């Protein structure tokens, strides 16, 4: 049709990315252990049509040759892993991480996904479970007559029976690091999965190696700053208006083509 | 006709009977890319090379003549006119000050108003001419009986 | 005939010029965009012999360059550890994938397996940077230096320079996407130097550098563009009448 | 309708769902052995359009 | 003349491309509905012989496809223990009252007066699944196992299982209208499978998925389809008004 | 991209799809070259940016490397022999075509999502439709001027 | 062959309305004779 | 001597009336349907002259 | 502005950059006599009113 | 399907084609038909003796 039709179009999709990733970050707010996203964009083919070299003359050099260009292709959609603040939940089976690290989950086809979460309950059995069931690795099976659950920064848990005055450690909950957080492909469930971007994970107790600490009582909030959100919703809805306001001028110059 | 085309095997051929430039036909490495720059000088750059390697693979030649000193020849090249040959010689040079306009082409130069009037004068005149021969030959037929009885 | 092709030059140009227009509109907010001006420029002049020795009547308005503004964008916080932006002018260097090197103004940076720090799109950043494993935080100076933190030991161990580019003309790099330049035969050689040094410009850590559009002038320029759109066609129109009124008689 | 749209009503909804429990919760006070209840959300699909 | 031919085929490309517009406009709000693409092709050209070794002159712009996208459309909440949604690819089976299956990537579910899990119009599930009469709650789970709970009963008995269907081409499926889709030879044979395995997605319920139909993509393709079948309407005037001067001696 | 009858075309043209089978082929069912034979249960196919198509698995981390889609270049892109169905077919005008991977020596890349549209300027078009219907005017005017002139020399 | 057939289709229609029969928010009428339900069932 | 000054960052642009050649457009247009009329007189003229 | 061939042309127009080497050009490489040749790591680049 | 019912197939654009290409069909007869008639009428004068 027109070489400005399809620019404006590939504009378009590229603002309402923009405003879906926004809508998604800031629906997440109140949300534990998620992490804000933000798309990266990226231009187009460039049609050369006098090559920026490609001499003028025999001693000329023609300068900045004519190319077009088109598109605003969305090219990626890095996930900020930045340390969340802290909320104090009360609850003795909540944790939260003191920098880097996910914590391992069983998934139920058998595969091993990553969440940085602290919502965990006890299942029937005694199993630390997430919200969801899905149970926790390595397995920790809280005893059926205890009555404190305690998770030490280390990670090593530990239960108080009837009258036993021994906290006889129960499990031990480490960490999972990955050279690269950012590549992890998200499944939803507030659970990742590993990818040949994220690499191998290192598994390591808690504190050494890089690995964060464990809060117990507290869960890691969402690090979405809502103000930047706001701030980018007006800006997105300003570039759609000026998109779509460049639509309707190749529309009109159409139109009066058409009435030649 | 600037419409040049390539060939497969990189001849500059505006249709076909190539172009001649600075020596024979000229020829361009197959993979072309061509450029022509201003005062001929044609440029080619191999797609999957540096941009920085354009160098020059060849020059078109141009020439300066009109009108009275060039002739149609039965194709639609134009030759020089055998009196503009005891002149500027057989084969021109360069005359390297014209210029080349890149990526435009030239249409006919066929002025639709001089060719309309050139038709109505055209009938106008022919059946003034039939007018005059049918008078002639009614003059003769009624002529003829002079010699008879 | 005549005034058909030339009125038929006008609105190319003016069409050329609204695609320009929609590609500066549709990459605002692309990091690092630098917005695109057409300039035009008329066809050859034709002279017509007075028996002044002559006039001109001329055509065409046929497009000549399309510069880039290598101007100063705004930097905006992407709270990113990785993320860079450059004060002042300078290029980052990319190794493509082929073996050649592309210039990109652009610092959405982030580190793939290996550790070495790539661009958006996994072409690695030269030099290259290896980011060890388990880095606490990652800091970029505003020299160029990269440097990490480790647990235990309570000092940053210094991992990479990132360097940058200067070119002598900056607008001769051709565009081949992905905010990818490449180096041209007009643009010169590289030249390899750092931050803040030789007339490079810094750097600024967890921020990105914005598109340099200024939309209040691209509306105003579609605004000249369609008017000049439908003022060709006029002209298109009339002529068309003159042929068909013409070819009556 | 619009991508956006639906994920702006999922976060309405969790939202209003998160305002219930609050309610119920101080609502419920003086009331003998009572136990707060909290709400735990969970994100929804990633439509993958490039695979990381 | 070959002209109008020509033209014919342009307009009626054009209108067939607005009716996919509209159909797709329409279906929005349309649980599990995949928009469509009409994906055209050009006619075969007319070789004239030269005394290249010929020109070609062609014809026609025949639309040669109706392709659906069969991405991930977006959850809607519900808040209905019946409806279920799809995670990735699958579709649940259904018998037609002739006795073959159709399948629908939809999931407005009910139940009958038997107790039977029945789709928005009666059409049996397969495998069938039968809620007992007191059922005081349901419950479909991510593995599509689907369960009940009853009065004082300290445990939900297990009452059925939700197996989805898998094809190789996706696309290949004709659409018989009511939200189904039946089995062709291009669509490859009907795999049955347990959700979350060997390619099949999940289910979400409570949720129900809606179209995948971008209104940003339609109207801008109303504008190209208007104008491109206006345009294609100005050749057609063209050739008729050269026709009128062709007899008109 | 292998023609029914053994020959091979070429098209710029990427509305892919998969057969019953797997194998890619292009809105009619004609076969791409090399073949590209797609498993039962890809969750997701990718197509890079020089043609190495892979498909993701349920459970292993890894795209595996299902396929490699190779372009072809002509020495002489416009001398091709357009047969319709977007197909063109190699003739002497063309010379032989070079296979080659997408992005080495001297063919293009490859973006995955998206599809080339038609470069047809209509302004070129309407502007021509108005220079075609006149000349057609004034073709008209000059064979009715001779016919007048050949009546007017047949009455006498 | 053909790996996909072209069809047009044509609009939509309204096929049915569900009632979503849950459980209801209750409300202190103060009056004796009104009365509520927990969980499925109806007044005849 | 003359020379006027430079202002950087600026460029000029055509002073170009467009009214102008609107105006002028019509004007052209009119004068050019007159004078194919008296062409097409004088035709008609010719015609009947040669008729007899 | 100096042509190729030699003669010197004559231009309204300040659409100028800088080639490789340098020296200032006219959208078309064309130099601008007397020839400026700009340094290669400038910061900033300015024309006053009176071409200094 | 109850509840719709359905209208003409009667494409109008082919319709409008074929009326155009129909007049001008007509048109182009009746030229022949004119040139025939005048040939016809000039021709009858050879028997005139």
């Amino acid at each position: 049709m027109i070489s400005s039709l399809w620019i404006a179009k590939t504009g378009l999709d590229a603002q309402q990315t923009n405003m879906d990733v926004i809508a998604n970050n800031l629906a997440n707010v109140s949300t534990n252990g998620f992490k804000r996203q933000r798309a990266v964009f990226e231009d187009l083919l460039y049609q050369t049509i006098r090559q920026p070299g490609a001499q003028s003359s025999e001693q000329t050099t023609l300068p900045s040759g004519l190319q077009i260009g088109t598109g605003v292709r969305p090219v990626a959609t890095e996930r900020l892993h930045s340390q969340g603040n802290l909320s104090q939940t009360n609850n003795s089976k909540d944790v939260a991480i003191k920098g880097q690290g996910f914590f391992q989950v069983m998934l139920p086809d058998g595969t091993s996904a990553y969440t940085r979460d602290g919502s965990f309950q006890v299942d029937q059995n005694g199993q630390l479970v997430t919200a969801g069931g899905f149970q926790v690795q390595p397995a920790i099976t809280i005893p059926a007559n205890a009555l404190s659950i305690t998770i030490g920064r280390d990670g090593v848990v530990s239960v108080t029976q009837q009258g036993q005055a021994a906290p006889v450690q129960v499990g031990q909950l480490n960490l999972t690091t990955f050279m690269n957080d950012t590549g992890l492909e998200s499944i939803g469930e507030n659970l990742y999965i590993e990818t040949q971007s994220s690499g191998a994970p290192n598994e390591s107790t808690p504190g050494l190696n890089g690995a964060g600490l464990l809060y117990q009582g507290y869960v890691e909030t969402s690090n979405v700053n809502v103000a930047e959100e706001l701030v980018n919703m007006i800006q997105v809805q300003r570039a759609y208006e000026i998109n779509s306001k460049a639509v309707s001028t190749t529309d009109q110059m159409l139109q009066k083509l058409t009435q030649l | 006709n600037g419409n040049i085309q390539v060939g497969p095997t990189g001849q500059l051929t505006i249709q076909g009977h190539p172009v001649i430039g600075e020596g024979g036909p000229i020829t361009v490495p197959e993979g072309s890319e061509i450029t022509i720059a201003a005062d001929g000088t044609i440029s080619a750059l191999n797609p999957g090379d540096p941009p920085n390697t354009v160098a020059p693979v060849g020059r078109l030649k141009l020439v300066k003549a009109e009108g009275n000193e060039v002739q149609r020849s039965d194709d639609g090249l134009f030759r020089l006119t055998a009196e503009a040959q005891a002149e500027r010689g057989a084969v021109l040079a360069a005359d390297p000050s014209i210029r080349i306009m890149s990526g435009v082409l030239e249409g006919s130069n066929v002025k639709p108003v001089e060719a309309m009037t050139d038709m109505i004068a055209n009938a106008r005149r022919f059946e003034m001419q039939m007018k005059v021969i049918t008078s002639v030959d009614e003059n003769e037929g009624r002529a003829n009986q002079l010699l008879s009885m």
